[PDB]
């Protein structure tokens, strides 16, 4: 599968997502951004079935933006993830389920704390310090189980991810073409344009 | 494939002297991959406790469903639902999905606020109620749990004693199951108070 | 064909009155008197069996009906409307409660269901309100004994004692005089009989009066034995004989 | 009286009348005249096309339903489109399913029943148009008259619309004559134009004003307009 | 008050349904038609007013067949009549499909009866503007019926409706009295042609066309058939002769 | 047809007003008065029980104050039965929200949903509107204590103090006269009782004729608490405030 | 499971063992398999437990409502007809196999229903995995015109054959007697021939045996 | 299962064994396969017991409502209702039904509706798993217009043979005689027919 | 406003005029009927009037066989009567199918009464202008008479009468029972109960009857049937040899 990683440090949540989009024998694109901003402080990454993936991300984005406008308020990260979980949980028992896994990284301005939610296509949600979807988790959970620390700074988090991406670029069979990294904190969502060699 | 073996997990309930205990492990994995060591499977509505094993998404969904129903029930009845009544509510809610069931193994534990009598019950995924007086087990290590309970259990244990018995039953059963363990939490319930303890256990 | 009456038949008039409900209440007013009295250990509801012909068998017509083994109902107004309401009440007690919680509904909730059905006949398209007022007496573990009145509007209220129908004003006044919070069931039955006598013109006996109570459990009316937690219904219709015995002590 | 019983088609008057149906019939009378007549080999339709301005066209009044059937309308044009379309479908069904050309008599029964439904139900309205149906089937030439009341009748000839009474008396007179115009279409048409002109008064049938249609033994229902009718004025 | 006659299913203070009654007016204003029950069948005849010479003779048939053993004729609004027959046909087809045997006349009568009565139950529909005479032969004899706009119907020895129902009924009553043993299909056809002629006096202004049909166990084998050619003329004459 | 009996409950008057809404409001104006007052540390809901008797069971009664949530409650002025239909759907909407977002529903979202349901009976369906006006008292972590009001039209607004039902004009003037932004729950409780006391169409204002509720954030805790006063409790607060 | 039905001179009796199993594991050593349709119409089921239980309560609910509506005692043939038409509709997907017995104004009755919707009538019946062991007994001792006592014995012996010889059955014997003129009498645990012997040791642990990482009080009140 | 219907001089007779098996196990050894859908219109069922019972119950319902409106139904009409149900629902049914009835006008009649839902009127009919074994016997021994005694004998011998070779058939032999005289139920035990 | 008299909604007096006018229609046929209970039978008698000579007397009836055991006599216009008869038959056949036993006389009555109550509450359905008298020998209750009207009302009777001269027949029957002190005709045969019925029909109406002026329906254990002109003539003869 594609690489979808997330790590929650002291005051931010960082999401790293592979850039490759491959079909059969060809890597069609190497600059794919597997993410959608749901609200100024909530970001969602996704991996899964070819078309379902974006259709789901955009459908969720549309709903959150609608709520924001209607209520002139921003739902908390926990609120948004519960909404996403329910959508997936409905889907799994529908005619053709959405085959999409997501990571929701958000900064809760009311609690002043970053939050990372991992949710699979079945609607299985869990809140974690770090998470991953696909085969990635098989090399990153133990890596992070070892190197991760609660009080880490955003900069330490990025170095921690770099350690993850290097492990993946070493042992994973596929060429996922690097990752796009985004930070979610009290000031919003920004993209680290320099990870191709940080 | 088997919805009941994807995430893993166990729950066990026991009756004692004017008390009941309900325990569960904390694991949540995806086949061989352990994913979360903080996934609790016990919930409560008023003084009624519900543990749920099986497919995690359904565990979560069912808890939100019963919180929702017990909330309306309280607003209408003007009293908190009792263990016996809740057991019936769980049963009918499960059977209502007879041909598209929730893949879970529910367990109810509590003390009837009016009779003070301890109560526990189990259910299969479609609602069949198992009402034992001693213990109820559920999950991927249920065989092991049945073994430990049948051996370790004895009637009218005092809270402090029932705690040792329930904990040893859970702990040793979980250690013979690849998909259970990774932490555990035990609830000791009494008419007046409820104590919650996290156990120390193997992390492999 | 096809009911094309999809609009309300009860609407607000310039004064704010809901005509059809008002008229339904007037129908209730012409109806035979009925009352209910709550004692400390029971409730009694009663009414007159106003036989429409000496050739008719007044027993084949019950104005007092069992809804659940611990809940009974009586009325004043249009008998047919009551009959269908009883059928619907008995069924809603199952579909909306027993089949979900495995136990019969407490008096207040079943009353709430009936009231809902009646409110809908006040707003749904193509119908008229029910021309009746009911008195529902019952018992349930966490609420004890209770008595409720449900009017054509769907409104309901709890009572210590009350009367509806023909001579309700006089009957209520008489009840306010004899009622106290220490009455035992037999006392209420007695006061009930006295109140009903003032409303009856002709014969007053166990064959012209219909009376039932909600009291202790009747294991003898259960139909089986072997289950301790099942002690029998609390609802019991008094027999013609049981009524006469109490009339001699009138 | 009437005013209290003409609110909809689902109400009988104290004398057993259906005013909405009668009012619909009135739309026909207000319609331009059209005539129909048949011999034993052909059936002809002659219709007077009416125009709004001298800058407008003369609204068509003849619709072809199949190679062997067609009709002329008087009254609400849209209602004619609906009915003729239903007729086109019934003719079509007969051919596709049974490989059989629909009998004019059957077409009449079908129309009668379709109109009858809008005279016994609430919410609908009767059709406001009259139709003259001509056709050649397995039993020769035919002419039918359709009224919104649902009444359809087979005749040798007839006319509907404003002043239709003129042409009708003429045909009832010329009967023995035209009914024998077999094997000669031009004669049958001329006999038709003569019947129709018996209802003129305003003007005289011009080239872009006259409309004729014919069908027969070896003549598929075809419509003639303009220059094509010049040789008949 | 008033206005009880503006809506179909409304009961007037005297328990009547005025719209049905107005439907009857439409029936009495119609052509006359009759039915005569003979010893092994039934005959149907009807008056067909010749509006003009333009009406192709013998072409606008009024009597209708249902299944293969039933005849139906009616007076009033013709379209309503066809409507009722279409229903009867669907009704008969349904009965045969499930029970195999063609529908018995009594059974058929009720099918039309219930359908017609149904049109007096709601204000969203209008009652039927026709009285229908119908019948045929079945497993146990011949049966003649007449159905009113109210949905009311009974079995008859003879029946008439329309403009000249009184003349007809008078004639039918004579026949009933002078033939307790029973008329024959052959006789009934003539007798029917006569009554239509006699009853045509209540409309003697316009010329008419006679139409007869019958269903006899012996004369038609229990199948409904129209009377044509020689048998028709022979009946026409029998009338023209006794009309003087 | 049916059209004849259709009142057309959803049309405009020549002045652009909605008949049924106006008439439903007229109905509400005869209902027991309900008052709502918002303070810095809580909210007070008080209502006068219209019509009572010696035999009415006040301990088991509730005709004006209902709990919708653990953080939201309403005071009713109008048809009790109508109110119950709306209250129940409001309770369901609150639970759907909780199940969807795992957060209690913000007070305004719930009030808006209920008001929208009412608005519908105003624009389509041909049914009569609900003869009810609500005063919502609730608390959420975005706006804290809030007081809203909705009526048959489906329109809603926020208030510091408001009244619905009978004599709101008099009640409003009295409230607008003694209310002060820095009030306190206890001050409000007293203001509410005094107002009802001066607007009542009854002799005196006794406890058996009242319903009281408060939503406070008990200092000794940190959470929000709803308290629907019990008969005795009302009798007490009645003497204390000097109404005995 | 082992369930049986036996008619006698003035009524009918049904019995069943009390073992509930999930695969080879005994989940409930003393469940009650005898269900009530109405006061005097009892039922015993085998097959998908949730199904026998649900189908029994559904028809039971409707039987009560029907009884109230007709002012008559429920009839066994009504429970039979409603059950079978329901089961038939679900083409066997509702795995309920039942033995319904009872007394009503028309007499005493004994029927068997299968998941697909077919019914049978008889004087003695058995269903369940213990079906054959029980029937071997019934075919060996049944006789016409049994006395209430003989019936209880025969039925009781039948469940025992199943308890001892069938792995799908065990524990106790539950009985319910329905006599034409009296109330139905439910005899829960009429027999208890399988009491667990006193254990050889007590496994009561010395307090402190279990290591705890964290503790706290749980709030129940609102 | 072995079932048959035989028309004779005075009407018609239906016969059947009483064995119902689920595999090699005999679930019922005294089953009553002669099913009444009307006073003098009965049927013998084969195939799915659940299916044939549901069919019979519906047919009975239709004939009861038929009687209420049009009087007693012909045997042909009863066979027609069975057919309609079996044909129209052929994909979800496994039912082989023999309909037999006595009419005063038509006397005794026999109609067989096999698996497909087709109908066949016959002098006599045999069906069920055990019937294959008696096609030869019945064909050689059947005669039209036999007497009640002869018909009961023909059926008793035919079925005893079917029971003899077919393990799915057995128990007792039940018969139902349908004539103007009424309805008569007959039963024959093993110890009698086993030695024929 | 004035439409509270066209559809079934309340009048300011809480009355349903349409239901009252429906009651009026029940006498439109100017026929009287009565029902009495024997020891083990139930008899219904109804005048039979056939004015038109063109009618087939055999097809004029107001007695119906609803089921093998239930009989129903109707007082009111024939079309509504047949509408009611067809429904009752369908209802009786369905009950037997779903519940496994014959629909009881009183239950069918309640069912039709409920259906009637509905026409009384829903505006698009008009009440039927008929009164239905159901009879049978119920397997649980014995001889039974249950009558339903356009109001949705129904009750059981010891005996009852219906039609224009219902009151005269009623008081006649009332007097007889005040005398006998029992609630039924203490006769063993239905023939005699039918004779009692017709006898009192004559006394009360002050009229003599031929075999074609009456119509008789009888209910016995497991069967309800109607008598033929001849079965009745035999009855008329018997009563004649007493007066």
């Amino acid at each position: 599968m594609d690489i979808i990683l997330g790590i929650r440090v002291q005051d931010s949540v960082i999401l790293a997502s592979s850039k490759a989009v491959t079909r059969g024998i060809s890597v069609l694109k190497d600059s794919d951004d597997k993410t959608r901003q749901l609200s100024p402080h909530t970001l969602m990454s996704f991996a899964g079935e070819a078309g379902d993936t974006v259709q789901f991300a955009e459908y969720i984005q549309a709903n959150i933006q609608l709520y924001s406008i209607r209520e002139d308020y921003e739902l908390s990260p926990q609120a948004v993830s519960s909404f996403v979980r329910q959508e997936l949980a409905k889907s799994i028992r529908s005619r053709r389920p959405y085959q999409v896994n997501v990571l929701i990284g958000g900064y809760d301005k009311k609690k002043n704390k970053p939050e990372l939610y991992q949710i699979d296509y079945l609607g299985t949600k869990v809140e974690l310090p770090y998470g991953a979807h696909g085969y990635s988790g098989f090399y990153t959970f133990s890596l992070l189980d070892h190197h991760y620390r609660p009080d880490m700074t955003t900069e330490e988090g990025l170095d921690l991810l770099k350690l993850c991406v290097q492990e993946l670029e070493k042992r994973m069979p596929m060429d996922f073409k690097g990752v796009i990294v985004k930070i979610v904190d009290k000031d919003g969502i920004r993209q680290v344009d320099d990870f191709q060699a940080q | 494939s088997d919805p009941s073996s994807i995430n893993g997990g166990i729950v066990v309930a026991m009756t004692g002297k004017d008390c009941v205990a309900i325990a569960c492990d904390l694991r949540l994995g995806s086949q061989s991959l352990g994913v979360s060591n903080k996934f609790e499977k016990i919930f409560h509505y008023g003084h009624v406790f519900l543990g749920i094993t099986g497919l995690a998404t359904d565990v979560t969904t069912l808890n939100e469903m019963f919180r929702y129903k017990t909330n309306l029930y309280k607003l209408k009845e003007e009293r908190a639902i009792e263990p016996e009544t809740f057991t019936q509510l769980v049963s009918s809610s499960l059977y209502e999905r007879r041909f598209g069931p929730y893949f879970v193994g529910p367990v109810v534990a509590g003390i009837n606020s009016k009779s003070g009598k301890p109560f526990i019950a189990g259910f299969d995924l479609i609602g069949c109620i198992d009402e034992a007086k001693d213990f109820i087990v559920s999950g991927t290590a249920s065989d092991q749990l049945f073994g430990m309970c049948e051996s370790l259990y004895e009637p009218n244990l005092e809270p402090e004693d029932l705690f040792e018995t329930i904990s040893q039953a859970l702990l040793n059963a979980a250690d013979r199951d690849a998909l259970s363990g990774w932490g555990a939490v035990v609830y000791i319930i009494k008419k007046d108070e409820v104590v919650k303890r996290y156990l120390k256990m193997r992390q492999d | 064909m096809t009911d094309r009456y999809s609009f309300s038949l009860t609407t607000f008039s310039p004064s704010g009155k809901l005509g059809q409900i008002d008229y339904a209440l007037t129908a209730v007013k012409q109806g035979v008197t009925s009352l209910g009295i709550k004692a400390t250990n029971g409730v009694v509801i009663a009414t007159e069996k106003k036989s429409s012909s000496p050739l008719a068998m007044s027993e084949t017509l019950s104005k007092v009906s069992l809804l659940t083994p611990d809940i009974g109902a009586v009325y004043s107004g249009m008998g047919p409307d009551y009959r269908v309401l009883v059928d619907k009440s008995r069924k809603v007690a199952h579909t909306s409660y027993k089949r979900i919680y495995g136990e019969y509904p407490p008096t207040k909730l079943l009353v709430s269901e009936v009231a809902k059905i009646m409110q809908e006949a006040t707003q749904s398209g193509g119908v008229r309100p029910f021309g009746v007022s009911l008195l529902i007496a019952g018992h349930d573990e966490f609420n004890g004994f209770s008595l409720y009145q449900v009017d054509p509007s769907g409104s309901y209220f709890p009572w210590k004692a009350t009367a509806i129908g023909k001579g309700s004003v006089a009957a209520k006044t008489f009840l306010e005089k004899r009622w106290n919070d220490e009455l035992e069931l037999e006392d209420a039955i007695h006061i009930a009989l006295l109140t009903l006598k003032e409303s009856v013109e002709g014969e007053f006996n166990g064959d012209t009066i219909e009376l039932a109570i909600i009291g202790d459990e009747n294991p003898d009316l259960l139909g089986y034995t072997g289950i301790p937690t099942d002690k029998g219904p609390r609802f019991r219709k008094l027999t013609s004989q049981e009524i006469n015995d109490r009339l001699e002590a009138l | 009286f009437r005013n209290n019983y003409d609110g909809d088609t689902v109400t009988f008057s104290p004398t057993g009348r259906l005013f909405q149906v009668e009012y619909a019939l009135e739309a026909i009378k207000q319609g331009s005249v059209t005539v129909g007549l048949r011999s034993n080999t052909h059936a002809v339709l002659v219709a007077l096309k009416r125009n709004a301005d001298e800058l407008s066209s003369y609204q068509k009044k003849i619709i072809k339903c199949d190679e062997h059937m067609g009709l002329s309308l008087a009254g609400l044009a849209p209602d004619a489109r609906v009915l003729s379309n239903y007729l086109r479908q019934q003719c079509n069904y007969s051919s596709l399913v049974f490989n059989r050309k629909l009998a004019v008599e059957r077409a009449g029964h079908l129309l009668c029943d379709k109109a009858q439904k809008n005279t016994q139900s609430y919410g609908g309205r009767p059709y406001g148009v009259g139709l003259l149906i001509i056709g050649y089937d397995k039993s020769g030439a035919h002419l039918l008259e359709f009224q919104p009341s649902g009444n359809v009748t087979e005749l040798y000839g007839t006319a509907i619309g404003a002043r239709s009474q003129g042409a009708k008396t003429y045909l009832e007179r010329t009967l023995d004559t035209f009914i024998k115009i077999d094997g000669n279409p031009d004669e049958l048409i001329k006999a038709g134009v003569e019947a129709i002109s018996q209802s003129l008064r305003d003007e005289s049938l011009t080239v872009d004003n006259l409309s004729i249609a014919i069908v027969g033994k070896d003549t598929p229902f075809t419509i003639y307009d303009g220059e094509a009718v010049a040789k008949y004025i | 008050g008033t206005g009880y006659d503006l809506s179909n299913s409304v009961f007037s203070p005297d328990g009547r349904n005025f719209q049905v009654e107005y439907a009857v007016k439409a029936v009495e204003n119609g052509t006359t038609s009759i039915g005569i029950k003979c010893n092994d069948g039934v005959v149907f005849a009807v008056e067909k007013l010749i509006t003009s010479k333009l009406l192709v003779p013998q072409k606008n048939v009024k009597i209708q067949v249902v299944d293969r053993h039933i005849g139906c004729v009616y007076s009033g609004l013709i379209p309503d009549g066809r409507h009722l027959v279409n229903r009867g046909r669907e009704e008969a087809a349904s009965f045969k499909k499930l029970y195999k045997t063609p529908i018995p006349i009594p059974a058929f009568a009720d099918r039309l009866g219930q359908y017609v009565q149904a049109h007096t139950l709601y204000n969203s529909v209008r009652p039927f503007g026709v009285s229908t005479i119908f019948g045929g032969v079945d497993k146990n004899g011949a049966h003649l019926y007449m159905l009113e706009p109210s949905g009311s119907y009974w079995g008859y020895k003879g029946a008439a409706t329309g403009k000249g129902r009184q003349s007809a009924k008078a004639e039918l009553e004579k026949l009933v009295d002078h033939h307790p043993e029973g008329l024959s299909a052959r006789e009934a056809v003539k007798q029917a042609a006569k009554i239509i002629y006699l009853a045509h006096e209540d409309n003697k202004e316009k010329d008419f066309e006679l139409e007869i049909s019958w269903c006899s166990l012996s004369e038609t084998n229990g199948l409904h058939k129209f009377v044509k050619g020689d048998l028709l003329q022979e009946a026409i004459d029998f009338a023209q002769k006794e009309i003087n | 047809g049916s059209r004849r009996y259709d009142s057309r409950t959803t049309i405009f008057s020549p002045e652009g007003r909605l008949y049924q809404v106006e008439y439903a409001l007229e109905s509400i104006s005869h209902a027991g008065t309900a008052i709502g007052i918002m303070a810095s540390d809580g909210i007070v809901l008080a209502a006068e029980r219209k019509v009572t008797s010696t035999l009415l069971e006040q301990d088991t009664s509730t005709e004006k104050l209902y709990k919708l949530n653990d953080k939201i409650a309403v005071a009713v002025a109008g048809l009790t039965a109508d109110a119950e239909i709306l209250i129940n759907t409001a309770r369901i909407h609150a639970q759907n929200y909780l199940k969807t977002y795992n957060e209690d529903i913000p007070v305004e979202i719930l009030v808006r949903r209920l008001s929208d349901i009412k608005q519908g009976y105003t624009q389509h369906g041909g049914l009569r509107p609900f003869g009810v006006s609500f005063i919502y008292a609730g608390y959420d972590d975005r706006y804290g204590y809030q007081l809203y009001t909705s009526n048959p039209s489906g329109n809603y607004t926020g208030w510091k103090a408001i009244s619905v039902g009978a004599n709101t004009s008099a009640a409003q003037t009295l409230l607008q006269m003694d209310y002060k932004d820095d009030m306190k729950v206890d001050d409000a409780i007293e203001l509410a009782l005094k107002t009802l006391s001066k607007t009542t169409d009854s002799s005196a204002l006794t406890y058996d004729r009242l319903e009281f509720a408060t939503i406070r954030k008990g200092a000794n805790d940190g959470e929000v608490y709803q308290k629907i006063f019990k008969p005795q409790e009302i009798k007490d607060i009645l003497v204390k405030t000097g109404i005995t | 499971t082992t369930i049986v039905g036996v008619k006698f001179n003035n009524g009918v009796v049904i019995a069943a063992d009390t073992r509930s199993t999930q695969g080879p594991i005994v989940a409930d050593k003393n469940c009650a398999k005898l269900h009530r349709i109405s006061p005097k119409i009892w039922c015993a089921g085998a097959g998908t437990a949730a199904d026998t239980e649900a189908v029994t309560q559904l028809i039971g609910s409707n039987i009560e409502l029907h009884s109230l509506y007709t002012s008559r005692e429920p009839r066994v043939v009504s429970a039979l007809q409603m059950l079978k038409q329901h089961l038939f509709k679900y083409q066997g997907h509702i795995g309920a196999y039942l033995i319904v017995a009872g007394v009503d104004p028309t007499g005493s009755h004994l029927f068997s229903i299968h998941a697909h919707g077919s019914t049978d009538v008889g004087y003695y019946l058995s269903l369940g995995s213990g079906s054959l062991a029980a029937m071997a007994v019934l075919e060996s001792h049944w006789k016409q015109d049994l006395t209430k006592e003989e019936a209880i014995k025969l039925a009781s012996d039948a469940i025992q054959a199943g308890i001892w010889n069938d792995l799908g059955s065990g524990s106790n014997v539950d009985v319910c007697v329905m006599e034409i003129g009296k109330d139905a009498e439910y005899l829960r645990n009429y027999l208890t021939p399988n009491v667990r012997e006193e254990k050889q040791k007590s496994y009561k642990f010395p307090r402190g045996t279990t290591a705890v990482l964290k503790e706290s009080i749980v709030n129940i009140c609102d | 299962t072995s079932i048959m219907a035989v028309t004779f001089k005075d009407g018609v007779i239906l016969g059947a064994d009483s064995r119902t098996t689920t595999g090699a196990y005999i679930a019922n050894r005294v089953t009553d396969k002669l099913t009444r859908v009307h006073d003098k219109i009965w049927c013998c069922r084969s195939g799915s017991a659940a299916d044939t019972q549901a069919i019979a119950d519906i047919v009975q319902y239709h004939l009861e409502l038929y009687t209420s409106q049009y009087g007693t139904p012909s045997t042909e009409t009863a066979a027609s209702v069975f057919k309609e149900l079996c044909y129209e629902n052929k994909d979800n049914l496994t039912a082989g039904i023999i309909v037999a009835g006595y009419d005063d006008k038509n006397k005794g009649e026999v109609y067989t509706i096999p698996l497909g839902g087709s109908v066949h009127k016959l002098p006599y009919a045999i069906a069920g798993s055990g019937s294959t074994f008696i096609y030869g016997y019945c064909d050689k021994n059947f005669r039209e217009n036999m007497s009640k005694e002869e018909t009961v004998d023909f059926i008793k011998h035919s079925l005893s043979q079917a029971i003899k070779w077919d393990g799915s058939s057995g128990g007792v032999i039940r018969m139902v005689v349908l004539t103007a005289a009424g309805v008569e139920r007959l039963i024959f035990y093993p110890d009698e027919y086993e030695q024929l | 406003a004035g439409y509270d008299r066209h559809i079934t909604i309340f009048s300011p007096e809480g009355r349903l005029y349409q239901v009252e006018y429906a009651f009026k229609a029940t006498n439109q046929t100017n026929i009287n009927s009565l029902a009495v209970r024997g020891k083990d039978c139930t008899v219904v008698i109804s005048q039979k009037k056939v004015p038109d000579k063109l009618l087939d007397p055999t097809t004029v009836s107001y007695i119906f066989c609803i089921s093998r055991t239930i009989g129903m006599v109707v007082n009111g216009p024939i079309p509504d009567a047949r509408n009611a008869a067809l429904r009752a038959k369908a209802e009786a056949a369905e009950f037997r199918y779903k519940y496994g036993y014959d629909m009881p006389c009183d239950v069918l009555a309640k069912r039709m009464a409920n259906l009637s109550q509905i026409y009384t509450q829903r505006a698009y359905m008009r009440p039927l202008g008929v009164i239905l008298t159901f009879v049978s020998v119920d397997e649980e209750l014995g001889p039974s008479i249950y009558k339903t009207d356009p109001a949705g009302y129904y009750v059981g009777y010891k005996a009852t009468a219906t039609g224009p001269k219902q009151q005269e027949i009623t008081t006649n029957l009332e007097n007889h029972f005040k005398k006998s002190k029992i609630d039924h005709i203490n006769e063993e045969s239905w023939e005699k109960v039918v004779e009692f019925a017709i006898t009192h029909m004559i006394d009360a109406l002050g009229t003599e009857f031929s075999k074609n002026d009456l119509e008789v329906g009888v209910a016995t254990k497991d069967k309800f049937f109607t008598l033929s002109a001849e079965n009745i003539e035999e009855r008329l003869v018997a009563i004649a040899e007493q007066d």
